[PDB]
């Protein structure tokens, strides 16, 4: 957030230099567990491919 | 072989091009919004300004039409001139003719002062009820005219509300004060 | 060795001589104004 | 002090605190070092650090 | 070069490529990893105190030499 | 002349305020940097037309 | 954005330099429609206030 802000950025070298993401999901929750059991009964679903990015946006925010 | 050991821990800024506040207008700050401060930072801005005015002066430098707009007021408190600033004039009565085509003398600024400092002290205009533009003009230039002081706060006390009484009996003299008038506030204070 | 030429120089755009309760930017418009119109009543004086 | 910090400063307020010291041996400087009560309103903006400590030798600047 | 002799050579010229080599393909992986020139980007880098030249130098100094 | 300024050229050029100056045929400059906002406060006009934001009240178009 | 973002400003003074936020409502859109339709049953019904913070934030976002 910082780096961004920064009026004299140098913005090409801190462009390689912002570093990556992982994500974790709670084994307890009735989300994970409901997703879990959609994908389980179809690992194809469009619904749960629909789910999973909007899921995953929300923990970005 | 080659491949390991990446992180690199390079140099991170902390250089900052830092904002200036764009000022208001005092027109902005008391009529066209009704922004408040406390008495004694009103007073302290009309200090700030006799001192700009002051340092001004001792360099012969002339701009006519002194007002209260071409000031600017910023963040903290930060009240400094500027020069942006029919449309709504004041001026002293020898400007006004076609007497003398240079009407250069800093005495007409010091009277454009004192209206500037009844603004401070009013916070609404000068002549704003009395008049509309032929008796504001005319009767000014006849040098037959004041504002009115039922404008002007009593929440001041003696000591600057005489001061500005003085600043419009300025209208009657050629006295170029500012560095008295500087002391004068300064001490009042 | 006498340097007494070089005594005095005016310049506007000078932020070595700007008032602290004055708009800066404004003072230097209005310090070259003041010197354009000095030196044009000086040429009309030469007319 | 207090009425010094002010003379120095234009301050209104009375100073924060003081350190007042003596360094014996070939260099036998004397210093004031007082800290104002609230920062002052350009401690970053300006173009240079702005005049904070003053050098004497015999007491001239 | 420190292949050329691998079988018999002394151990002080090929510790040298250790350091020439550790140092150089440090800078050549940085300018892999940015838009820069190896002139440009310059050893004022090499003053630093830290860890990751003392510990990974010998360890690499280790698997280079051990391996060939 | 209407500009727009945001985080990069797409956010931007996606963004809700610009759907009818594009419907319109009106051109939108994109400012995506963080030193922008700078020069855009003391960039109040160009050729004596002056620059409205987007972004801002009393949009008129 | 980028003014809270400053490592070495004094933010506390924005008070003076902060805008506030004008909100504008899409006439023709379908969900401002139905939402003119859902208040006029009732002014008081807390589920068309939920909608007017839910909406706000993800207009805000």
């Amino acid at each position: 957030r910082i780096m961004k802000a920064q009026a004299l950025r140098d913005n090409s070298t801190m462009g390689y230099m912002m570093a990556k993401k992982h994500l974790e999901i709670n084994p307890d929750h009735p989300i994970v567990e409901t997703l879990r059991q959609k994908a389980e009964a179809d690992k194809n679903d469009k619904a749960v491919k629909d789910l999973v990015v909007l899921l995953f946006e929300t923990a970005l925010l | 072989n080659i491949l390991l050991f990446m992180g690199y821990m390079t140099k991170d800024n902390l250089a900052i091009v830092t904002q200036w506040c764009e000022g208001s207008s005092l027109y902005k700050h008391l009529h066209v919004q009704e922004t408040k401060f406390q008495m004694f930072q009103l007073i302290d801005i009309a200090r700030q300004t006799a001192q700009g005015m002051d340092y001004l002066h001792a360099k012969n430098i002339i701009h006519r039409d002194m007002k209260s707009n071409n000031i600017f007021l910023h963040e903290g408190l930060t009240v400094k001139i500027g020069d942006f600033g029919g449309s709504v004039l004041w001026m002293a009565p020898e400007v006004i003719r076609m007497q003398d085509n240079n009407p250069f003398s800093f005495q007409s600024d010091v009277y454009s002062y004192g209206i500037v400092l009844y603004e401070l002290m009013t916070g609404e205009l000068p002549y704003s009820h009395i008049n509309n533009r032929d008796q504001i003009i005319f009767m000014v230039g006849r040098g037959y005219a004041s504002p009115d002081l039922s404008k002007l706060y009593k929440n001041c006390p003696k000591a600057m509300k005489r001061l500005v009484a003085d600043c419009v009996k300025k209208v009657k003299e050629e006295r170029p004060l500012f560095p008295q008038i500087l002391s004068s506030i300064e001490l009042l204070q | 060795v006498d340097y007494s030429v070089w005594d005095h120089i005016e310049v506007s755009d000078d932020e070595d001589e700007t008032h602290p309760n004055i708009d800066t930017a404004s003072l230097f418009r209005w310090r070259h104004q003041a010197r354009v119109e000095r030196m044009e009543q000086f040429q009309k004086e030469k007319e | 002090y207090g009425e010094f910090y002010k003379s120095l400063t234009n301050d209104w307020e009375d100073h924060l605190a003081v350190k007042h010291f003596s360094v014996e041996g070939q260099l036998e400087f004397r210093a004031l070092l007082f800290i104002p009560r609230r920062a002052p309103f350009d401690l970053f903006e300006n173009k240079k650090k702005k005049n904070n400590i003053k050098l004497y030798v015999r007491r001239v600047f | 070069w420190c292949i050329d002799l691998e079988v018999e050579e002394k151990c002080a010229l090929m510790e040298q490529v250790a350091h020439q080599t550790i140092v150089m393909q440090f800078i050549l992986e940085l300018a892999k990893s940015l838009k820069v020139d190896p002139r440009a980007c310059f050893r004022q880098f090499f003053t630093k105190i830290k860890t990751a030249d003392r510990q990974y130098m010998e360890g690499f100094n280790d698997e280079l030499e051990a391996f060939k | 002349i209407y500009y727009i300024t945001g985080e990069s050229k797409e956010q931007v050029a996606n963004s809700a305020f610009v759907e009818r100056v594009r419907k319109r045929g009106f051109e939108v400059v994109y400012m995506t940097e963080p030193i922008d906002e700078y020069c855009v406060q003391q960039l109040k006009e160009f050729d004596g037309k002056s620059l409205v934001s987007v972004t801002k009240e009393g949009l008129e178009l």
